[PDB]
C-alpha cells in the first residue's frame, strides 16, 4: 500500500523487495506515462522507473 | 619498523602500541549506538546511507 | 652502556585507519508528519484532530 508507505515513511520492505527482484504490486493512485514506442518496450524502460 | 629505544622508552612505546583506544567501527556499532527506544519508535525513520 | 642488541626492537602497528567521533552523523534520521505521530500504544498522540 503506497498510502501506508507514505504515511509511515518506512521503506525497508519496498527497498528489500526492489533490490531482490521479488514480484510485487504497488497499490495506490499513481500517475503514469503513456508510451507508444515499440523500441521503448523492447528496451524495457518500464522496468527502469 | 626497526627502532632504537632504551628499555624504558621501549616499554612506554610498546604499551602505547599494545593498548590503543581505537575499536573497529561498522554500521552495526553505530546502529546500536542509537538509543534502543528511539530505534523502536515508529515516528522516527533511521537509515544507514 | 649502549648495547645495539638490547636496543633494537621491531615496533608494530596498523598501516592506516580513520578515527570517527560523531557516530550519529552516519545516521539519516527522518520523522513522520506530526499529524501521523503515534504513542507507545500505537494510537495517535493527539486524536482530537
Amino acid at each position: 500500500n503506497l498510502e501506508e508507505l507514505m504515511r509511515t515513511g518506512d521503506y525497508a520492505q519496498i527497498t528489500n523487495m526492489l533490490l531482490n527482484n521479488q514480484p510485487v504490486a504497488l497499490v495506490g493512485a499513481l500517475p503514469f506515462i503513456t508510451d507508444s514506442s515499440v523500441i521503448s518496450l523492447v528496451a524495457k524502460l518500464d522496468a527502469t522507473v | 619498523y626497526p627502532s632504537i629505544l632504551h628499555p624504558i622508552d621501549h616499554a612506554f612505546n610498546e604499551y602505547f602500541l599494545q593498548h590503543q583506544l581505537v575499536e573497529p567501527l561498522n554500521n552495526d556499532i553505530i546502529f546500536n549506538y542509537i538509543p534502543e527506544r528511539i530505534r523502536n519508535d515508529v515516528n522516527y525513520i533511521l537509515n544507514m546511507d | 652502556q649502549f648495547d645495539f642488541r638490547a636496543s633494537m626492537h621491531m615496533l608494530t602497528s596498523n598501516l592506516t585507519f580513520t578515527v570517527y567521533s560523531d557516530l550519529l552523523a552516519f545516521v539519516s534520521a527522518d520523522t513522520v508528519e506530526p499529524i501521523n505521530a503515534v504513542a507507545f500504544d500505537n494510537m495517535r498522540i493527539m486524536n482530537e484532530l
